């Protein structure tokens, strides 16, 4: 890295000074001393960078918001003064970048991401970070048409690959997506060994039929992604007691199981009166986990907050679930209606934490045709029974009967998660 | 949001310390 200029060379004495503080944790007094170089030397942009150097590592060491909102744009004052060194320049709006976005600052992360890749239209790996910037807020297609111009120039670039593969799968272009990652994944390029990248090329492969699936699992649990070929969540927390299938007195949650079934008919009724009357209530399922059919759900918690105007149409339903916090306030889980009617099959999938147990308690099961697969083991509804399983194992799902299923999924806590993990974990 | 499945690029939101 070169980070001095012309005048920043004739102090370097004192710059370097400031520096040794920094280096050594006298976080309180190097901050004093880059802000005296700053007053001193208003337009050395070496003095700057080490200020907002220095408000980035307080902001950590107290925990402070306003602290990093203060470094952050010190970071931008260095790209404002003259001469700036390039590299200093490209560390400066990076380094704020990054930290806009872990203040959630999305949309500034991205005005300054852009501005970078303006700075430096030749750098591709700008370009790679700004299409990340792209995906964080969700805009897909200018995500994608980002990492094409990358592809265009670069064409080996294996950050690039999996990314545009992503996006594909995301797009619902599965067999295009497929080169793109298992080329990604291959190229060992920094980036790639991650398990989202494992995860959906082995989803690819299983929804177009290709049986190597398998194999990208397993070599994303060598790689200490997956916690199993089988188990392939990836918000997670260590040492959780894993198994597919669970019985009601294994989870401890026996006064909600008993209150589910001695008042099913209840919630029964009142998804009834919803379909029949509030149909609109019921909105498709919309995470692509189907190949074939018709699936809706009306959710009534979801993140650990209670859908008002939903509560609305299922009172007593909401009434009764008040009781149970384990499962009202699981902030990694959802309390909804599922309805699916003949001819659906739903892909084989997981969930994205092992922090919930699933509950899924049958209403209107049609005496054939439906059934949920598990791991390696299939079951089936029973109207007025709950089923408990892990959704963080892959399964998946059959409706071939001749009328609807309705079901009533109820998520709770894993039962092992301390009450400090239950308030702290983020919400998903 | 990911509900039923793992479909986003991430699954949290980013609000600081
Ligand atoms: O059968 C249903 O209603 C949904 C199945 C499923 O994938 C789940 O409950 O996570
Ligand atoms: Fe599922």
């Amino acid at each position: 890295p070169k980070l001095l200029n012309k005048f920043d060379k004739t102090i370097k004495a004192e710059l370097d000074a400031a520096e040794k503080l920094r280096k050594r944790g006298k976080i309180e007094e190097a901050v004093n001393a880059f802000k005296e170089l700053v007053r001193k030397y208003p337009q050395s942009p070496r003095a700057r960078y080490g200020k907002a150097q220095c408000e980035d590592d307080l902001a950590e060491k107290r925990r402070s918001n306003e602290v990093l909102r203060g470094a952050i744009e010190t970071y931008q004052e260095v790209a404002s003064l003259p001469d700036v060194p390039a590299d200093l320049l490209k560390l400066s709006l990076k380094r704020r970048s990054d930290r806009q976005q872990f203040l959630g600052h999305m949309r500034g992360s991205l005005l300054t991401l852009q501005r970078l890749v303006q700075l430096f239209p030749n750098d591709t790996s700008l370009k790679n970070d700004l299409g990340v910037g792209y995906l964080l807020i969700g805009d897909n297609d200018n995500a994608k048409k980002v990492y094409e111009e990358v592809l265009s120039v670069t064409p080996n670039d294996g950050f690039a690959k999996v990314h545009y593969g992503f996006i594909l799968k995301a797009q619902n272009k599965i067999a295009e997506s497929i080169p793109y990652l298992k080329e990604g994944i291959e190229s060992g390029d920094p980036g790639t060994d991650d398990g989202r990248f494992y995860f959906h090329l082995g989803d690819a492969m299983q929804r177009v039929g290709n049986k190597e699936a398998y194999k990208w699992y397993e070599l994303g649990h060598k790689r200490g992604h997956f916690a199993s070929v089988w188990q392939r969540s990836l918000y997670n927390v260590n040492g959780l007691k894993a198994q597919p299938w669970w019985t009601p007195k294994e989870t401890g949650y026996t006064e909600l199981v008993k209150s589910l079934e001695r008042n099913w008919k209840l919630i029964r009724d009142e998804g009834l009166a919803v379909m029949d009357k509030a149909k609109g209530l019921f909105l498709p399922e919309d995470e692509n986990l189907r190949e074939k059919g018709d699936w809706s759900q009306f959710t009534l918690w979801q993140q650990g907050r209670r859908n008002e105007n939903a509560c609305k149409g299922a009172p007593k339903t909401c009434t009764l679930l008040e009781k149970f916090p384990e499962t009202t306030g699981c902030r990694r889980g959802q309390i909804k209606y599922s309805i699916m009617h003949p001819g659906t099959h739903v892909w084989p999938h997981t969930g994205p934490t092992n922090c919930r147990l699933r509950m899924h308690l049958g209403l209107v099961i049609p005496k054939e045709g439906c059934k949920i697969r598990c791991a390696n083991e299939t079951k089936t509804w029973e109207e007025g029974k709950v089923l408990i399983f892990d959704d963080s194992f892959e399964h998946e799902v059959w409706q071939d009967a001749s009328s609807f299923r309705l079901i009533f999924i109820v998520d709770v806590w894993h039962p092992e998660l301390t009450p400090q993990q239950r308030r702290s974990l983020p919400a998903i | 949001k990911c509900k039923d499945g793992l479909g986003e690029y991430t699954c949290t939101s980013l609000e600081g310390f």
